[PDB]
């Protein structure tokens, strides 16, 4: 409930402010942590083990829901147990920082973000699959709306469950921040919660690089079935020729969004362009194709490109091909919003620059 | 029974945890504010109809653009937060979190919840934006932001007094049934 109202009835009166705010902040830790353990446990015996041992979909569509459950399951529950071990050495923590370094420092986040990374990266798509799954079998959907009657899923749904070990990762610093603002400073334990703090955000941008590789990934295979570079192998300026054999799957994207270019006298041509990252390319939206077609090279390499910010247009940008080869070249884009012209903007410069 | 899914979004410390805290509990918690809220079922009847309204916090994912949008599909309402004394985070909504909103979540109703109103009158508080040539964000600028987005509603709150609490997740139940 509380840790002055539970624990340490009798010894809180000694007690100044801060060390009191301190074990209140600790007391949240160790209990979302069990809390969290339980919330794992939950998916485990409610749905992994269930779904195994009565099949209800291929073993290697399961490997992509569940990659490392019971290894997650052990780092919670191997952490929970060195909670449980301090806890008892008094109702009252003094040092807790070799704890949180025994997690989040060196080989022990090596672990972590590896496990967390594994669990998460294709989450996204697995989710979809089950949706799918829902729509198109019934012998699926009546497992889910079974399990998910269970009195222990708090009345969520198998895909809200599944994203709490990406929240409580995300829930560490802020569970730290606030351990650090009542601990005393000029302590090794001050010192050490940073250093551990510090490890979570790394961890944490760890994990977010996981995610948007596998999607990318996934996304980019995606968009090569669909990929028309018909008009290409012949074409009019080679300029574009040797991109008739493409493959966005060898490249990796930056950032991919709408944009709608202002080509000729009044004549517009709304595109879905892709940011890798030594190209930038211009696939115009067909119906459920996307198409490579020329004039103007459909494919931009960056190491030759300046980009330039309009003055009255807060929504536009420019493109100029800087290669002495092919012409006064230049692709006035138009973007959805003051917001989305500039986050292009700075990640245009950026991939640029980094060519 | 009727199940929907909220999604509370907006900058880092501008509200958002202690905001849903009251809510669920119907008390701002006296001893001791929790740091961790955690995905939870909310019981609200409008309009005399039952909703089963899940609580989602997006707390601590502010600087990872790719585990943030994990937390929005099948979502049928959006609260946008900023905080009234930080005009910052106001500005933060048209150039950050509706572009994102309305990427990831096409056609789903936003509400935009102005945060700690019971600060709009503090003087510490309108001294140190005094000090950066700010002042406190004015009721105005929240509708008229609101308008600007294509919101459903604005509203503004404290978590402190408790005060448009209760009435900003009625609206956004509203929206979610309409």
């Amino acid at each position: 409930q509380n840790w002055q109202h539970t624990v340490g009835k009798d010894v809180v009166a000694g007690l100044t402010q801060r060390e009191i705010d301190r074990q209140e902040v600790i007391n949240e830790l160790f209990v979302t942590e069990a809390s969290h353990l339980r919330t794992l446990r939950v998916l485990d015996l409610i749905f992994y083990q269930r779904m195994k041992k009565e099949n209800l979909m291929p073993r290697e569509e399961l490997a992509r829901l569940f990659p490392n459950l019971p290894e997650l399951i052990e780092i919670h529950n191997s952490w929970c147990e060195a909670m449980k071990k301090l806890r008892e050495e008094g109702p009252i923590i003094k040092e807790i920082s070799d704890l949180m370094l025994a997690r989040f420092d060196g080989p022990a986040r090596e672990e972590l973000q590896q496990v967390a990374a594994q669990f998460c990266s294709y989450q996204s798509i697995a989710l979809e699959l089950i949706k799918t799954k829902q729509r198109k079998e019934s012998r699926f959907q009546l497992f889910m709306q079974e399990a998910e009657s269970h009195p222990q899923c708090r009345r969520l749904q198998l895909r809200d469950l599944i994203i709490s070990e990406m929240q409580r990762l995300t829930k560490y610093p802020l569970l730290l921040e606030s351990i650090i603002k009542h601990t005393e400073g000029g302590t090794s334990e001050h010192e050490k919660l940073c250093r551990a703090r510090d490890q979570c955000r790394e961890i944490l941008k760890y994990v977010n690089e996981a995610v948007k590789q596998t999607e990318n990934r996934h996304r980019l295979e995606g968009y090569q079935k669909r990929l028309d570079a018909t008009a290409l192998e012949r074409a009019s300026n080679p300029l574009a020729a040797e991109f008739k054999s493409l493959d966005l799957t060898t490249r990796k994207m930056i950032h991919e969004g709408p944009l709608t270019w202002r080509i000729s006298k009044d004549k517009t041509l709304d595109l879905h362009v892709l940011l890798l990252e030594d190209l930038l390319v211009l696939l115009q939206k067909q119906d459920e194709k996307l198409l490579l077609k020329c004039t103007f090279s459909p494919v931009l390499k960056l190491n030759a490109v300046l980009i330039r910010s309009v003055a009255t247009d807060k929504r536009a940008f420019f493109i100029i091909c800087t290669s002495k080869l092919g012409p006064p070249q230049i692709y006035e884009l138009v973007a959805l919003t003051s917001s989305d012209k500039n986050t292009w903007m700075e990640l245009l410069e950026e991939a640029v620059r980094n060519a | 029974a009727i199940r929907k899914k909220l999604v509370i979004v907006g900058d880092g410390a501008c509200g958002k945890t202690c905001l849903l805290i009251v809510n669920s509990k119907d008390q701002f918690p006296e001893v001791y504010v929790p740091t961790v809220f955690e995905n939870y079922v909310a019981d609200i009847e409008v309009d005399g109809k039952q909703v089963e309204l899940a609580l989602w916090d997006t707390a601590g994912q502010e600087d990872y653009d790719r585990l943030r949008p994990l937390s929005y599909p099948d979502t049928d309402v959006i609260l946008m937060c900023f905080s009234i004394d930080s005009p910052d985070s106001l500005e933060n909504i048209p150039e950050k979190w509706t572009p994102e909103v309305k990427h990831f979540c096409p056609n789903v109703p936003i509400i935009l919840v102005g945060n700690k109103k019971d600060l709009r009158n503090d003087e510490h508080t309108r001294r140190e934006l005094a000090k950066m040539k700010q002042e406190p964000v004015k009721p105005e600028e929240g509708r008229d932001m609101a308008n600007r987005i294509g919101a459903f509603g604005y509203m503004e709150c404290s978590a402190k007094t408790k005060d448009g609490v209760r009435e900003v997740f009625e609206m956004a139940t509203r929206a979610a049934l309409q």
